[PDB]
């Protein structure tokens, strides 16, 4: 995937052992031993896809790794397991209301494995005979790497044949079923005839094996795809514009059902996935409301929530919540918590992220930052490291060292340094009534 | 027919209810 070095960039998973027990550092993370504990728990429950419908709630104090949390789940789920990561504020929309945002994010959580059963005839015609008076009637030969076949073709047959102007050279594919004929391309032994070629035209092979083949092919569509894709009758360009409106409940109690046949017969099946919404103390009560009940469905996803907020007010209510969230959805939730790091965990991932960012770092300078971090912040040493990289490459030296990271510090301010700054000048910045002082003599 | 004359009988039954070739192409 199109990427560059990222905050979570060096997580590839959990790292869990067998039996669930985190390894000291494994994967790219570090310590959280608990915490990554009870994710693996969280991810196995996912793996086995029978309970349906369960509320996580990751808390704890900021840069504690509760998205790196988040990230690792999503590594080890891998593919063909749908996993949304949504923030708080996404939801609120001018177009959709914020249940049908709701909705939505929930159906895009859960994928269908649908697989259709195609018998199709491709080959390079060789030879084409028509004879026409009453209704006409003719022959026909296909070739293929080591097959050979003169079939017979009816009225209708010669008809889509005409329709489609079929020449020899051309390889065609024909369903059996319907008989629709459809124009893979011609072949090379044709493409000195032109110096210019059309936009429709392709040079192909012939194809090899067997003139008529069974095969069968599975696709992944998530429940919200097949919503829109059934909602108008050009839903599936909706898919990429997101102009798709509320969709219709009837709609959705339709494709619901329908999903319930298919897999009866064996020809779909469920692959259940985790939303991820980041920030849910953004949320209204409304919305928390509408999860409250969404949950309580055979096909509801598992919902991983991310909060720091401790007891403060819940978004459209005037009272105070235990983490920002009303009390009824943390009853229905069970609770992941972090731990804030000592020295050593702050000095192992300012180590990886040097790591990832191809930078080398010195003991000395290691240790300047591990201290910077514990004194201030993990975040703001680990965005020192690469300041600190092309300061160190800037005095052509390879290696960062004390001087650079001295320098980073010195250039780059921290929250603490830059409040004490603006109380020590609070007549130069405006402030809530709007008063400032430009002025300087 | 307007003669009060009937019609054939082929094509009495034909519209009750409703040798060359003409295209060939090979590969040089
Ligand atoms: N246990 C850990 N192992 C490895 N990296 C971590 C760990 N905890 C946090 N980090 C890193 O610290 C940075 C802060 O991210 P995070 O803790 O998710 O912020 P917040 O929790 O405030 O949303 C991330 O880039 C993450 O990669
Ligand atoms: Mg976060």
């Amino acid at each position: 995937s199109l990427s560059l070095i990222a905050a979570h960039s060096h997580i590839t998973g959990l790292g869990l052992d067998e039996n669930l027990q985190p390894r000291p550092t494994s994967e790219g993370m570090v310590g959280q031993l608990q915490a990554r504990r009870a994710a693996g728990v969280i991810l196995k429950m996912v793996q086995n896809g029978t309970i349906a419908g369960r509320a996580v709630l990751v808390a704890g104090p900021p840069s504690t790794g509760k998205t790196a949390l988040a990230m690792g789940v999503s590594q080890s789920l891998g593919k063909d397991v749908p996993f949304t990561a949504i923030a708080g504020s996404e939801i609120f929309s001018l177009e959709l209301s914020k249940t049908e945002a709701l909705t939505q994010a929930f159906r895009k959580s859960i994928g269908i494995k649908i697989k259709e059963e195609t018998e199709l005839i491709e080959g390079e015609v060789v030879e084409i005979q028509i004879d026409r008076s009453g209704h006409k009637q003719g022959k026909l030969t296909i070739k293929t790497t080591d097959m050979e076949t003169i079939y017979e073709l009816g009225n209708k047959m010669i008809d889509g044949l005409t329709k489609e102007k079929v020449l020899a050279g051309d390889v065609i594919s024909i369903d059996k079923a319907s008989g629709k004929i459809t124009k893979l391309g011609r072949s090379f032994a044709r493409s000195r005839d032109y110096d210019a070629m059309g936009a429709d035209t392709r040079f192909v092979q012939c194809p090899e094996g067997e003139l008529q083949k069974r095969k069968t092919v599975v696709h992944t569509v998530s429940l919200h795809e097949i919503d829109v894709i059934n909602s108008r009758t050009q839903g599936f360009l909706a898919l990429f514009t997101g102009d798709t409106g509320e969709i219709r409940s009837e709609v959705r109690d339709q494709i619901n059902t329908k999903v319930a046949e298919w897999k009866e017969e064996g020809k779909a099946e469920i692959v259940p996935g985790v939303l991820f919404i980041d920030e849910v103390h953004m949320l209204d009560i409304e919305c928390f409301s509408f999860i409250n009940r969404a949950l309580e469905d055979e096909f509801a996803p598992i919902v991983m929530m991310a909060t720091n907020r401790g007891v403060s007010k819940t978004r459209g209510t005037n009272y105070k919540s235990p983490h920002g969230l009303p009390l009824d959805l943390l009853d229905r939730s069970i609770i992941i918590t972090t731990k804030s790091y000592n020295e050593q965990e702050i000095k192992t991932i300012l180590s990886i992220r040097a790591q990832e960012e191809e930078v080398e770092l010195s003991s000395d300078a290691l240790d300047l930052l591990t201290k910077t971090g514990v004194e201030t912040s993990l975040r703001y040493s680990s965005n020192l490291i690469s300041v600190a990289q092309q300061i160190a490459m800037k005095r052509k030296n390879n290696t960062v060292e004390v001087e650079d990271v001295k320098r980073a510090y010195l250039l780059f301010l921290d929250s603490a340094r830059s409040v004490k700054y603006v109380q020590e000048n609070e007549s130069q910045y405006i402030d809530d009534q709007g008063n400032v002082q430009i002025s300087i003599a | 027919d307007f003669p009060n004359a009937p019609p054939n009988l082929k094509d009495f039954n034909t519209n009750l209810f409703g040798m060359k070739t003409v295209f060939h192409s090979i590969l040089p």
